[PDB]
RNA sequence: ACCUCGGAGCAGAACCCAACCUCCGAGCAGUACAUGCUAAGACUUCACCAGUCAAAGCGAACCUCAAUUGAUCCAAUAACUUGACCAACGGAACAAGUUACCCUAGGG
RNA sequence: GCCUGGUGAUAGCUGGUUGUCCAAGAUAGAAUCUUAGUUCAACUUUAAAUUUGCCCACAGAACCAAAUCCCCUUGUAAAUUUAACUGUUAGUCCAAAGAGGAACAGCUCUUUGGACACUAGGAAAAAACCUUGUAGAGAGAGUAAAAAAUUUAACA
RNA sequence: ACCCCUAUACCUUCUGAUGAAUUAACUAGAAAUAACUUUGCAAGGAGAGCCAAAGCUAAGACCCCCGAAACCAGACGA
């Protein structure tokens, strides 16, 4: 990525992570399967309930994807109607 | 390939010919052992390398006391052949606290309570 | 390396050279049946058993069925399976010949002996007959594991057996509500003249039946004493509890078990009735709870769950929303 | 020799489904399931999506 | 001239051996064919794999092989065999720990 | 599994045998395969005599390999029925021979042919 | 000659294990149209991506095969969906021969 | 062509990287226009939280050898999780089980275990064989491994 | 002092040839996202903007040197 832009000496965020991911408050990246809308008539329901899924990303993944933002993307949002909005506090960890 | 050694039991039976080699009564046998390290665990697998630890048997020609019971005489097996045993005797009692800081394991085997420095 | 089987192994005695001159199972059937008898017997490998578990009578029966098949409508009706059986006439005879063995099946199989008498099995000789009134006409019969409403056992029953003392007790053995071990018995009748139960010395008069709602089914016993030598024995639910072992242990000298019929209960209206009117208490209500469902421990990063993850390890259903 | 075809719902429209037939069998007709009817109802085939 | 067979292993074989707790829903082990077969509280999947049905302790036994009646591939194998011939397998068990819930009290009306 | 003692408790092979001259060497003696040939002017005396036959022989251990049937002849049509035996005794010949003999019911022939 | 996927031996008994090592195969077909929707708990090709199995539930009845395959972006489509022998099969959106004139940085 | 500039061009390649002292620390792999490289993993390191880890006994793991998995006791003292990152990988040889080759190679490719890239003693010299490990001074002592052994043919 | 005994130069590159006559001087680790440590204040912190379900503010602490063939633009050259 770019660490310091030639204009505002800043760090860029990569815009392709954006849009793929969903940032959780709690630090979880949230995404969508690979291949979940392709060759859907070859795929038994059970691969089809599979990958219309909402999955977690992994812990290097993760810190690989707030690496690649920037403290924007980090942020509270208290959106009006959101769908995600339960699943950015982190309930109930014993660590 | 080198893998780990079981040993049949045929090896670990006495015979009458062994009791009059070396010391020991089939019946009423000792309760401790002493155990030396008197070989190197280098060049030996990881895993007996592992069991000198356990028994506590880092430093070569120290003795150490274990259980004369079937656990610690399976971590034996496996490292018999870098060890000594010998039965610990105890010619007078066990030591009580009266006894108990002037002692001295002698090399016989025996553990003795008092141990002046004086001729007989 | 090889260790030698401990007992024989199956199919060794059968291993022979001429297979072909062995005779084969031909069918499905036989090899379940041999293999059904190969499952009951006793091995030495571990088996799913181990984790989870006079000459007149022939004479007259032979010359008996030999007249019975000898009636040309009997063979003609057999033949055109158009004849059947009263199943009365087997009733009272089951109820005189084998009945007794097959009670104790159903008495074993409800667990009468292991908790009646702590596995002191017997065989209920007598063929007792209780029935409640239904009203004034009809009357509802307590067979051997039957189910039978409180309402139906609000009055105490009729009982009638043909026999010569006598003494007659009712337990509940599961109904007690505090202790786990004890049950309320619900009357006991003792010193019977013959055959007549009114002339009893009624020593605990009758309760009815009173399951509590939601505690499942009960099962209550009618035991049924040949008495030798008559003795003298002896709505408060301390007074009610004692235990049919070591009642029986006091009494087991001159008294033998000769007559069981028990049946189930549950809960009725008549159960309000019985806990708030007589009993003078506000009846218990229980409910089957079962276990809370396992999860595993939640981690940090739940990689490729869904995100119903966070669900499952949450206990509020409503936005929560912290210092704010 | 197969088609992926779709499969038009005849009541509670708007609803598809693809399956395989033969290159030279009739146009298919079913008894597939609305989710949207929520019964079993009748689809008939109205484009072949791709000859596999 | 011998292209192919670089395939990996499958990585089967059992997952909970003898005497593991297990909870519901667990696969006990996968096979490629049938060398362990369901027996008391345990299911198969369409993999051949068996999988845990209650919460318990898993057991191997050796059971009498009885087969379906229409699976005639094991049932003309029965109907070959000498009189005395009794077919074994090794089965896989789950002994359910806990009891399926209890009774409790919850009000006294 | 192979270091306990129930190994090999499943296998089951060797209780099946999932696969000519006579054999007589020097003291247990056996014919070979055999032919028996049953003529008639009858499809009920032929089907059923080989009946008969085969059901003896299934009741006294015999292998019997076949039961067919041989094509009839344009003549009258005479019928044909093939009911092969293979493994006798000494003893077994004669006793088995005289009730094929002493039970035919009319008129239908025998063989007691070999193969080819 | 090969490049991806599967079976067997190597690798005898949990798992894993190479080779321009030894032998077979695959790139589908068939049936069904509840091959619907949801969901505890698991396995996992040594990562990731992909893959697999699944009780309970709601709704209904009363899948076989081992492999039988292809990411993202982009297109096409109202939508549902569909799109590569991208086979160099983790795939650059589209680029051949040759230099004893070769050149540079290095290695043997 | 040559010069100046872009220009501190670019270089997965070569070469080089400067005080002290202590500590912990070496060999699975998967993808890749990839095999002179990177990314993930494995291993390694620090800090933190907690609770088990290792060794293991019966029992147990399939039909068509050596062993391993599993595992209470016991002997021990570690392990897992959380946070943060770097670095390393064609290893070599020996013993063993094998494959290719000539049952050649200091040849090629797997597996198990050692040792070496960490010390000292021995084997002539000596990475890898044997003995041996944890660090200093001593003009003390006991040991370990450790030295090749052989010499022949009358005949009735 | 030598004689006695012990002792296979250093760097770098490999699992285990390179460069250096010698002296002096010159000559190569640059970034505070997140975490950690230490303060301040604390449901608030910050000298507007920003973050906050114990946080925020401040500081400390991490990211080398030399080397092509080339390509392009503009000149200078027979
Ligand atoms: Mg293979
Ligand atoms: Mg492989
Ligand atoms: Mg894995
Ligand atoms: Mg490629
Ligand atoms: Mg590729
Ligand atoms: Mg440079
Ligand atoms: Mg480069
Ligand atoms: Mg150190
Ligand atoms: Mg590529
Ligand atoms: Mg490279
Ligand atoms: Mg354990
Ligand atoms: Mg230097
Ligand atoms: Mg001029």
């Amino acid at each position: 990525l770019t660490y310091f832009s030639a204009r505002k000496g800043k760090r860029k965020t990569v815009k392709a992570v954006i849009d793929r991911f969903l940032r959780l408050h709690c630090g979880l990246w949230v995404r969508r399967k690979a291949g979940y809308k392709k060759k859907l008539w070859k795929k038994t329901p059970a691969r089809k309930k599979r990958l219309r899924e909402f999955v977690f990303c992994n812990k290097t993944q993760s810190k690989l994807l707030d690496k690649m933002t920037t403290s924007f993307w980090k942020r509270r949002n208290w959106y009006v109607d959101d769908p995600y909005q339960k699943y950015h506090d982190r309930t109930n960890l014993k660590v | 390939k080198f893998t780990r050694s079981r040993i049949p039991e045929k090896v670990f039976q006495a015979s009458p010919e062994d009791h009059e080699k070396y010391g020991g009564d089939p019946q009423n046998p000792h309760k401790l052992h002493i155990v030396t390290r008197i070989k190197s665990t280098r060049r030996r697998p990881y895993w007996e390398k592992d069991i000198i630890k356990m028994l506590g048997l880092e430093k070569a020609h120290t003795p150490q006391v274990h259980k004369n019971i079937p656990s610690v005489n399976a971590k034996l097996k496996v490292v018999k052949h870098l060890i000594r045993i010998k039965p610990l005797k105890l010619p007078q009692g066990l030591p009580a606290e009266e006894n108990m800081s002037n002692t001295c394991l002698k090399s016989t085997g025996e553990l003795v309570v008092q141990w002046h420095l004086k001729p007989v | 390396r090889r260790t030698p089987p401990l007992g024989p192994m199956p199919n060794s005695d059968i291993d022979l050279s001429n297979l072909e001159r062995l005779e084969k199972y031909r069918s499905f059937d036989r090899y379940r049946r041999r293999a059904e008898q190969e499952a009951q017997a006793p091995h030495w490998w571990r088996t799913y058993r181990e984790y989870f578990g006079r000459t007149q009578q022939l004479l007259e029966r032979k010359q008996a069925i030999q007249e019975l098949r000898a009636n040309v409508e009997e063979e003609r009706a057999a033949r055109l399976r158009t004849a059947s059986v009263p199943l009365d006439a087997v009733r009272a005879e089951w109820e005189r010949t084998c009945g007794p063995y097959h009670k104790q099946r159903l008495a074993e199989y409800y667990g009468l002996y292991r908790d009646l008498f702590h596995g002191a099995t017997f065989v209920p000789r007598v063929p007792l007959h209780v029935a409640y009134a239904v009203g004034e006409d009809d009357l509802m019969p307590v067979y051997c594991g039957n189910e039978v409403t409180p309402t139906e056992a609000a009055q105490a029953p009729e009982v009638t057996y043909e026999a010569e003392l006598w003494t007659l007790l009712l337990t509940s053995l599961d109904g007690h509500l505090l202790e786990p071990d004890a049950e309320y018995l619900h009357w006991l009748l003792t010193n019977i003249p013959g055959n007549r139960v009114a002339e009893g010395q009624v020593t605990c008069p009758y309760l009815p039946p009173f399951p509590a709602r939601g505690s499942g089914i009960h099962r209550l016993a009618f035991l049924l004493f040949k008495q030798d030598q008559p003795i003298d024995f002896s709505y408060q639910l301390a007074q009610r509890t004692f235990r049919t072992f070591d009642f029986y242990k006091k009494h087991q000298e001159t008294m033998t078990p000769a007559g069981l019929s028990f049946f189930q209960c549950r809960w009725d209206d008549s159960v309000t009735y019985i806990f708030h009117q007589l009993l003078d208490m506000r009846e218990p209500v229980f409910e089957f709870v079962r276990p809370p469902p396992y999860h595993p421990k939640q981690k940090r990063f739940p990689h490729r769950q869904p995100l119903r993850y966070l669900d499952r390890y949450r206990d509020s259903h409503e936005p929560t929303y912290g210092i704010y | 020799k197969n088609i992926l075809v779709r499969m038009v719902s005849e009541a509670g429209t708007g609803f598809c489904f693809n399956t395989k037939r033969n290159r030279l069998r009739e146009k298919l007709t079913l008894l597939h399931y609305d989710p949207v009817v929520k019964q079993r109802v009748l689809f008939v085939e109205k484009k072949k999506i791709r000859s596999l | 001239k011998n292209l192919g067979g670089k395939s990996s292993g499958r990585r089967q074989g059992i997952k909970k051996m003898e005497g593991h707790y297990v909870h519901a829903g667990n696969i006990i082990a996968t096979q490629r064919h049938f060398r362990w077969h369901p027996g008391a509280h345990v299911g198969v999947g369409k993999n051949k794999c068996l999988y845990a049905l209650e919460e318990g302790i898993v057991r191997y036994t050796k059971e009498v092989y009885v087969p379906h009646p229409r699976n005639t591939e094991a049932v003309d194998l029965i109907t070959r065999l000498p009189k005395g011939a009794v077919l074994y397998k090794t089965f896989v068990h789950v002994v359910p720990a806990k009891p399926e819930g209890t009774f409790k009290l919850v009000a006294m009306l | 599994y192979k270091t306990k003692p129930t190994h090999g408790i499943g296998k089951y092979k060797h209780l099946i045998k999932a696969e000519v001259r006579a054999i007589n060497l020097g003291t247990d003696y056996e014919y070979g395969v055999l032919n028996i040939h049953l003529t008639a002017y009858d499809m009920t005396l032929a089907e059923s005599y080989a009946q008969y036959v085969h059901n003896l022989c299934n009741s006294l251990s015999i292998k019997v390999e076949e039961s067919y049937a041989m094509p009839t002849k344009t003549i009258l049509t005479t019928h044909e029925r093939v009911v092969q035996i293979s493994g006798l005794s000494a003893t077994f010949a004669e006793i088995f021979l005289e009730i094929i003999q002493s039970s035919l019911p009319e008129g239908v022939r025998l063989s007691v042919k070999e193969h080819t």
